[PDB]
């Protein structure tokens, strides 16, 4: 019954909305924005290279994605990162996550 | 005299595309007129190999069968054999090779675990441990990466695969790297790659420092704007 | 442009729901304005049309209005009654904008952050 | 032996928690170990040490490790779960660590929530 005002896979924001239709009293119902986060204190901020340090702000301008630096992996859209190796030099793609970069 | 009949891995295929198959003998005899020949199943022989072994220091002479294939023969799983004819046992031992049928696939689940805080009392090395799990076929690759730079496997130490206990099919292996306590109190993540096929790309990793690793403190600082 | 909701005092009377729509600070006028209800047009005398008087600080530019009522019994299906403006200097020369009584204001929230290393994700 | 507690990650998938006994630098071969809880053993089936490897770095002292596997759904309930490990040079030629779930367990929350509308 809620109305997603915003649902942000990369921020993991799920902005929801629902008027809670009272007790049938005339028109005094009050309007209600649920909002939820999930915030992962586990990744990068370089989302797409896990060699920076791992993150302690988490900046919500809910003016901005109410319509890119933004910080979980998406779990349909999969990423990666060429990583040397070495069997001699080779510099070689990965796939950091798996279960979603198949080529299927 | 002992043969090792060496099969390339698949990852040394798969980052060569230069599927060489090898048999070496160990402490046999070097003398000269070591003859050793690749045929396939057929009993026709193959292409040649060069740069052979020469005597050991230590009497653990070898000699080394160079060989090669196109990789879907190898997929295909017929059997290859080199057979050694040197007087010593002119007798023709027979090692036959192939590729076994039926393995299905299955993938790696690299967790990585981070050194015990009581290692860290001793105050001057760490070890990690980065783990691969439930997998099928056998024979993961793994190497070490951290800073962009690739770390000479004399640092880490692999297992090889050996079955689980619970599943009937899935072997796994580890990995182990020492490093000085302060190199990792120093920050220094480290990242662990495995490449095995049944993975989607072939390749996955993952990566820990001190601040990833079973941490002591949860420091988030979340702002809120705009609601 | 932009969509202001009734006054709650307005929704007291139990009548009349007005409405507004607008548009701010643009050159030239000739501008045309029409109000849009589930993709169709309102009686144009149910609204009623302003002209575009110039704006009082800005140099030159102009702005205009529009009202219009209806039901505030109505004020309880909403439909956001598009007010769909029509100007000739806009990419696609219509920047519509709507607003309902789901749209607005809200005077009761319940963030609900959550915490875990279980994430990463955005399941 | 320093015994490590298994990872968040396979916990996540809370599918099967697997603890891993890790045996360091020691001489001469033959370390020996058995996974002991509540003071009864288990059967050397629910868990797989390969035999001792040379070390890399340091001259022939050796190591091992062997991995005991359980049901995490068990491992959330306690069951302190020790490792022990019989090596000739130890001076009691025995010894045992252990960890439960609360060995890694962070100590301090952190949080700074500044909800705002500015
Ligand atoms: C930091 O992140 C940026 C973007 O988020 C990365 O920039 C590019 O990432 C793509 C990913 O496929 C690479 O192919 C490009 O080569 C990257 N460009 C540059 C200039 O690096 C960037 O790679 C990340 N940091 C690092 C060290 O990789």
């Amino acid at each position: 019954e809620r109305i997603v005002l915003v649902d942000n896979k990369c921020k993991c924001a799920r902005i929801t909305s629902r008027i809670i239709r009272s007790s049938e009293d005339p028109n005094e119902d009050i309007v209600e924005r649920n909002i939820r986060i999930i915030v992962p204190l586990n990744n990068r901020e370089n989302i797409s290279d896990p060699t920076s340090p791992l993150r302690t702000r988490f900046v919500y301008h809910l003016s901005d994605l109410c319509k890119e630096t933004c910080y979980t992996y998406d779990r349909n859209k999969c990423y990666t990162a060429v990583v040397p190796l070495v069997y001699g030099t080779k510099m070689v793609e990965t796939a950091l996550t798996p279960d979603a970069c198949y080529p299927d | 005299i002992r043969v090792f009949a060496i099969p390339p891995s698949f990852a040394s295929i798969f980052l060569t595309k230069s599927t060489k198959l090898t048999c070496l003998v160990t402490d046999l005899t070097t003398y000269d007129s070591v003859t050793i020949s690749w045929t396939r199943q057929n009993g026709e022989a193959v292409k040649t190999h060069t740069n052979i072994s020469e005597s050991h220091p230590n009497a653990t002479f070898s000699a080394v069968g160079e060989a090669s294939i196109c990789e879907d023969d190898w997929n295909s799983g017929e059997r290859f054999t080199c057979t050694v004819t040197h007087t010593d046992l002119p007798s023709p031992l027979k090692q036959t090779i192939s590729r076994p049928k039926g393995v299905a696939l299955h993938r790696p689940d690299v967790y990585l675990l981070p050194p015990a805080r009581e290692q860290l009392n001793l105050r001057e090395s760490a070890t990690i441990t980065c783990l691969v799990t439930g997998f099928s076929p056998a024979d993961v690759f793994v190497q070490w990466m951290q800073r962009g730079q690739p770390l000479s496997p004399e640092k880490y130490v692999t297992s090889a695969p050996m079955p689980e206990p619970q599943a009937p099919g899935r072997y796994f292996a580890h990995s182990i790297l020492t490093v000085s306590e302060e190199e990792w109190n120093t920050g220094e993540t480290y990242t662990c790659v495995v490449a095995h096929e049944a993975l989607p790309n072939r390749v996955t990793e993952r990566t820990v420092d001190k601040s990833t690793g079973k941490p002591t403190l949860y420091n988030v600082s979340l702002v809120m704007s705009d609601t | 442009v932009y969509l202001l909701p009734p006054a709650r005092e307005q929704l007291n009377l139990r009548e009349s729901a007005t409405i507004t729509c607008l548009v701010t600070g643009f050159s030239p006028a000739d501008v045309f304005v029409q109000w849009m209800q589930r993709g169709q047009p309102l009686s144009p005398e149910k609204y009623v049309t302003s002209a575009p008087m110039p704006e009082p600080q800005a140099p030159g530019r102009y702005f205009a209005h529009s009202i219009l009522t209806v039901s505030e019994e109505e004020w309880n299906t909403g439909e956001t009654y598009t007010c769909v403006v029509a100007h000739e200097a806009l990419p696609n020369r219509v920047t519509e904008r709507t607003v309902d009584k789901s749209t607005g204001k809200p005077t009761l929230y319940n963030v609900s952050l959550v915490m875990s290393d279980t994430a990463g994700t955005c399941y």
